[PDB]
């Protein structure tokens, strides 16, 4: 497990911090703060040991620290660190990654 | 045959006033013999004539910021896009393109619509007091 400013989370949840909300399109036109929405695109600040699916072996999360995953729309832990907003989710409510 | 007549008949229709002869051959003569020619109450103490062009249609705006005429706290554009709606106008969406034409050429838009709702018209208001978009809905 790894800690994202002195936080490490357990078990199978990781923490991961939303991406920067859209405020202006291509063309140069601008949107409301309000209608932006909930941003499910996201970077893994910190991963947790992992859940014991088995007695005696450890499963460790499949995301690591420093990926670009996709949130689900609910399933979110609110967590206030260094007065900034981070999200907790499971290690399996996470659509999935962007490789690149 | 001649506007003269015509200005005859609505002297003598009109208790021998002649000015009132006079307003209606003029406003036949604008308008077109087979015309609209409304009568309404006014406010002053002589009668007036009052030609309108054009299409006009008593429906305001929708938001008050979206005056750029400081004298007549009208709203005045040259060379406007008009974009035409049969249904109520609220997504972010639905609005979003057509001021993307209007800011990819410069030109001013006009949104006719059954209403703006507050998305759109946050939208709106937000370009139109921001970065400075030329809108009225």
């Amino acid at each position: 497990g790894q800690a994202f400013r002195k936080f490490l989370p357990l078990f199978d949840r990781v923490l991961v911090e939303r991406s920067a909300a859209e405020t202006v399109t291509k063309g140069g036109i601008m949107l409301p703060e309000k209608s932006q929405g909930k941003v499910l695109q996201a970077t893994v600040v910190a991963v947790g040991s992992g859940s014991k699916g088995k007695g005696g072996e450890i499963q460790p999360v499949s995301v690591k620290v420093g990926d670009k995953v996709l949130l689900p729309e609910y399933g979110g832990t609110k967590v206030v660190l260094d007065d900034k907003d981070y999200f907790l989710f499971r290690d399996g409510d996470i659509l999935g990654k962007y490789v690149d | 045959t001649t506007p003269e007549e015509i200005a005859q008949v609505a002297t003598i229709s009109a208790n021998g006033d002649k000015e009132i002869g006079n307003i209606i051959s003029d406003a036949m003569k604008k308008v077109g013999r087979k015309g609209v020619i409304t009568v309404k109450d006014g406010k002053t103490l002589n009668d007036e004539l009052e030609i309108i062009e054009g299409m006009k249609f008593d429906r305001g705006y929708i938001s008050p910021y979206f005056i750029n005429t400081s004298k007549g706290q009208k709203c005045e554009f040259q060379d406007a896009y008009v974009l035409l709606s049969e249904k109520k106008i609220s997504s972010i969406q639905s609005i979003v393109p057509a001021l993307e034409i209007a800011n990819a050429h410069r030109k001013p838009l006009v949104i006719i619509a059954e209403d703006v709702d507050g998305e759109a018209l946050s939208t709106l208001v937000l370009n139109r007091l921001k970065v400075g978009l030329q809108v009225v809905a």
